[PDB]
RNA sequence: GGGUAAACGGCGGGAGUAACUAUGACUCUCUUAAGGUAGCCAAAUGCCUCGUCAUCUAAUUAGUGACGCGCAUGAAUGGAU
RNA sequence: AGGAUAGUGGCCUACCAUGGUUUCAACGGGUAACGGGGAAUAAGGGUUCGAUUCCGGAGAGGGAGCCUGAGAAACGGCUACCACAUCCAAGGAAGGCAGCAGGCGCGCAAAUUACCCAAUCCCGACACGGGGAGGUAGUGACAAUAAAUAACGAUACAGGUUGUAAUUGGAAUGAGUACAAUGUAAAUACCUUAACGAGGAACAAUUGGAGGGCAAGUCUGGUGCCAGCAGCCGCGGUAAUUCCAGCUCCAAAAGCGUAUAUUAAAGUUGUUGCAGUUAAAAAGCUCGUAGUUGAACCUUGGGCUUGGCUGGCCGGUCCUGGACCCAGCCGAGCCUUUCCUUCUGGCCAGGACUUUUACUUUGAAAAAAUUAGAGUGUUCAAAGCAGGCCUUUGCUCGAAUAUAUUAGCAUGGAAUAAUAGAAUAGGACGUUAUGGUUCUAUUUUGUUGGUUUCUAGGACCAUCGUAAUGAUUAAUAGGGACGGUCGGGGGUAUCAGUAUUCAGUUGUCAGAGGUGAAAUUCUUGGAUUUACUGAAGACUAACUACUGCGAAAGCAUUUACCAAGGACGUUUUCAUUAAUCAAGAACGAAAGUUAGGGGAUCGAAGAUGAUCAGAUACCGUCGUAGUCUUAACCAUAAACUAUGCCGACUAGGGAUCGGUUGUUGUUCUUUUAUUGACGCAAUCGGCACCUUACGAGAAAUCAAAGUCUUUGGGUUCUGGGGGGAGUAUGGUCGCAAGGCUGAAACUUAAAGGAAUUGACGGAAG
RNA sequence: GAAGCUGGUCAAACUUGGUCAUUUAGAGGAAGUAAAAGUCGUAACAAGGUUUCCGUAGGUGAACCUGCGGAAGGAUCAU
């Protein structure tokens, strides 16, 4: 009945089925094989600071027809080149090759958001000053 | 129902409500237990010996006359057998399916039949060495087995 | 096989109690069975039951009301301290104010309310209402 | 007239063709008894040739690993291990 | 046994045994691991975090070794090496901020080289010194508390006695600014406070948005699949409710978005509390070990007396208090055949005995802080443990109490689950039973010390006497025995049967074969066809079924043998011997692999004649492995009832198989019985089928897929969006083919289940 | 009673070797995913024009075909 141990002396056989079956779960198995740690780019951090490459233009994903503009940074903590996004009317013009850029999240935790095919990451700050405080033009960029 | 099987079958036998010797019946106490070591000697197994005590003698049950079982008796009287009934015959069948592989190695099914056999006898011997009817060293062996039920 | 008799019973009950008949045989009888009966007789959710005896484990018939909600068993015998009751009375039952825990203590086969009363615990034993 | 290849043995050419080029899955074409299959290769078998790439060294017509339209590799004239 | 140690101990040595740990997870590996008190989140159960204000531990660049000392294997002690590293006059000398502040690097990420021993406490020879311990200040939107940017009139239109919307005022006040006093070790700050300090009271509030989710526009202008937005669905291709601007409005407010991680949401990790016929998921099937779980049964009832608190009645009322009365709810104390240890001093204290538990009450414990929470007007509050008193040469509530929770201690109880006893009696009592065997000794006869018999206590041994002398039912759990059966259950030999092919004979004579149509092919060297004779291998037609047997895979000619088996019958026998099961075993369709034998027919591969644009496909003709068998492997199938196994109950109905139990206008044996068949009533077990839906389900459907939010019979396995992928790698089994175990990166918003409408069909009517 | 000396003991550090773990290069090979639907065909979905699917073994430009044994999730619950 319910076909899982019920015996008052089967709390052994409990403890180690759950545990064995939170391996099935993606949030688990990917905290304790500390994928973060070594695989993603940031190596579980929250933002980090890294060196523009060069700039892309990127063709959309279906149905959208448009160009998202990211860019190629290499990162400075671990060496890792991956396309990060820069989400602002004309703010690819705030930013030059061999930048700065405090990079994040899409908010999708490791995903592709939206309709843009390749991409996780947004620049936050360029040469310390904020693309948003730039776009609202509040401060002006460093150089 | 059916440990070796899958048959759910219920035929048995029903005893009687009633725990006291018929009025019909004229035998006495001891004259069944005297009966009861005629017929053990001449080898008859105690389920043999309730056999025929009821076919031609007239005895339902040798506890309601007697007072005490029939293998219980003998014990007491030293008939008992070494090897138990039912594990005595266990081993018996279990030798001739033996001796019937030697000659047909190709009958799986004799095979398989011999494994339930021997699951049967080691789950019935584990029960005779818990409560010291068997030497606490007991072991079935399927080679010289002949020599228990010889 | 036949692993408790007080659950076989308790359901059998409950299969009888939806169907509408007044009356169900229990089988096989035991002294947990007549003595969970008489704490269910005492609250009247069951009728005058008899029990037949046949030289052997024995049998029940118990005549019904037609009051009774669900009756039930809690398997395996949880061990309910006084402050581990309150828990097992909000989980099973529906209301504050009727239904019952049957407890068996070293004091005795008894319900959640005459537990507290001589305020002795044992293991939890089943639930009616 | 039939059979037989662990009998002797044999096992093809030319064109165009894929939203760059390159190549050609593909198509057309002449022709055979069949058109070299699985495999393997600058191999003790490759002329061109010290082939091209990588590795080995400061430096390598040597060696090894790949590549393969292979002058002229290849299956008991046994192939590959 | 020794040495060494402060001391026990393989801590070390010598000698001698071969032990110790482990599926109840040892050992190894990872740890983005110091542990705990605690933190976050939470209806509950839980999940994540804990470097870090307290406790314990370890370290001072990595090791190592020692001096002093009660106390160190110390690093703001030394020595040596390794790695760095400072001066050097080049001979040498000196290093250790993981203390305080501060400097470089690293990063997404983190403060002044300020003051002082006044408060807390520590150290010293000590009322006196020292303390980057500690305290105070500087930076600080880590968090938390309280809390400003206004208020009320008069006009004025609108308006239903007043809510305002504009232009008209007089007040109040702190934000700030400062005498001064307080505050302090000295200051800053807070609080008090003279004077200054508000009409746009510019002493100006921000953060996001306004399609949905989700609160707030279909307003205007700009762009025109572009820019861009958009967590998701999508918006933008010239009227964009969604981009870019303005206006308006919304949510929160000195606070508001973004990113990451995690908790709730998540009943999407499910003990409470998921799912497994079809959506992912019941091992091919049996055996089986550890583990989990395991039928019922042993003092109940009766009777009497008594203590306690609830409701009243009493009322006895300043809500409140008493016997009697009613019950109720507990605690007892006796008698009932009576457990409840047993003696001495005499309910406590001194002895002698005890089946083990598990469980549960209570007690003691579980540090402080943190949490809950008592009291207490820090102006409230966060707090803090202060405080309040007619103003005190002092009086005075406090500074609780809970929660902790596993382990260990004590304690009351005896249901639930175990555990033990009396079967070849080695059993229990004789308290003072008889003796006998031994052992211990206080006390003697006191002038002191030797003699062993009474004696007392064991501890046993033999005899006799006691007792109701001593064993629970047989579970519609099991196992076995026996009696007639029943099976297309299995193995070995043997017996048919036609058919197919091939051959030999006999007969004609132009075709035959094959297809939708043809051609390949065989044919006047007689094909096809005919009859008979003969040989090979396979396979057992019809009977043949909503029929049987088997763990499954499977099993269909006869007979003989061999050993098994289920069900039924049983007033036979043993008494729990059982259910499910990690690890481990047996069997396991077809195909495939190895070696012999057989190779009729079919027939992968291959070759072939058509069809076609092409088909080396479907169609046709041959054909090699194979198909069969004997020895061994392989271990997989849509191995399917896509439904684990065991157990109980729930609703009607009729057929059918095996058994067994009572019975016919029936035919037959044989002319009848004790024949058989048939027919009618029953029950056991099956394989199933029909209706209904009490109920379940997303539905199809389901007699189980019910008895599941009214969530608990036992137990095993499995799944966690779709791909990547049953792939890679490692291991392991196999001759190989392959089996078992088995990811990740990356990628994607869907994939899918049941059913409805339509559309479509080279489907039926 | 200093330096020094003998033998021990704890043993830093280096050399060699072995091992385990974590990163990282590589000619070439062989996959997967994305893109737009470039080339060839039409395998599946209707009886998908040869019913489909499973296991296994051969073959083939590719989808796939064929054999042998299964299943109906069939196009049949029915003679």
């Amino acid at each position: 009945g319910k076909g899982k141990p019920r015996g008052l002396n089967s709390a052994r056989k409990l403890r180690v089925h759950r545990r064995n079956n939170r391996w099935a779960d993606q949030a688990y198995k990917a905290r304790l094989l500390g994928t973060a740690f070594k695989s993603s780019p940031f190596g579980g951090s929250s933002h980090a600071k890294g060196i523009v490459l060069e700039k892309i233009g990127i063709e959309s994903k279906q149905p959208n027809s448009a160009i998202r503009k990211c860019v190629r940074v290499q990162l400075i903590k671990n060496g890792k080149k991956v396309t990060a996004f820069v989400p602002n009317d004309g703010c690819l013009n705030f930013v030059d090759e061999n930048d700065e850029v405090l990079l994040a999240g899409f908010g999708r935790r490791g995903k592709a958001k939206g309709d843009i095919p390749g991409v996780r990451f947004k620049v936050v700050k360029v040469s310390g000053v904020s693309l948003l405080a730039l776009w609202k033009e509040k401060k002006e960029k460093p150089r | 129902g059916r440990m070796h099987s899958s048959g759910k079958g219920i035929s048995s036998s029903a005893l009687p409500y009633s725990r006291n010797a018929p009025s019909w019946f004229k035998l006495s106490s001891d004259d069944v237990v005297e009966q009861i070591i005629k017929y053990a000697r001449k080898g008859l197994t105690p389920s043999q010996i309730g056999v025929i005590l009821r076919d031609a003698h007239g005895v339902s049950q040798a506890k309601v006359v007697t007072g005490n079982k029939i293998l219980r008796i003998l014990k007491s009287n030293g008939l008992a057998p070494e090897i138990p009934e039912d594990l005595y015959y266990l081993i018996k069948k279990a030798v001739s399916v033996r001796k019937h592989l030697e000659k047909n190695r190709k009958d799986k099914d004799s095979k398989f039949r011999l494994i339930l056999i021997e699951s049967r006898i080691h789950r019935l011997a584990r029960y005779y060495r818990t409560v010291a009817v068997l030497p606490p060293n007991w072991k079935y062996e399927s080679a010289t087995a002949s020599a228990l039920v010889a | 096989t036949r692993t408790s008799v007080l659950a076989d019973a308790l359901n059998a009950i409950n299969n009888a109690e939806k169907t509408g008949k007044r009356q169900v045989l229990i089988r096989p009888s035991s002294k947990v069975i007549i003595k969970f009966l008489t704490v269910m007789q005492k609250h009247g959710y069951i009728g005058e039951f008899e029990y037949i005896d046949d030289h052997r484990s024995g049998k029940i018939v118990v005549q019904l009301n037609g009051r009774l909600n669900k009756c039930g068993v809690i398997q395996p015998r949880f061990n309910v301290k006084i402050n581990d009751i309150e828990r097992w009375t909000d989980n099973l039952l529906p209301a504050r104010q009727f239904g019952y825990v049957i407890l068996t203590t070293s004091a005795g086969i008894m319900d959640h309310e005459e537990a507290r009363r001589k305020h002795v615990s044992g293991k939890i034993l089943g639930f009616v209402y």
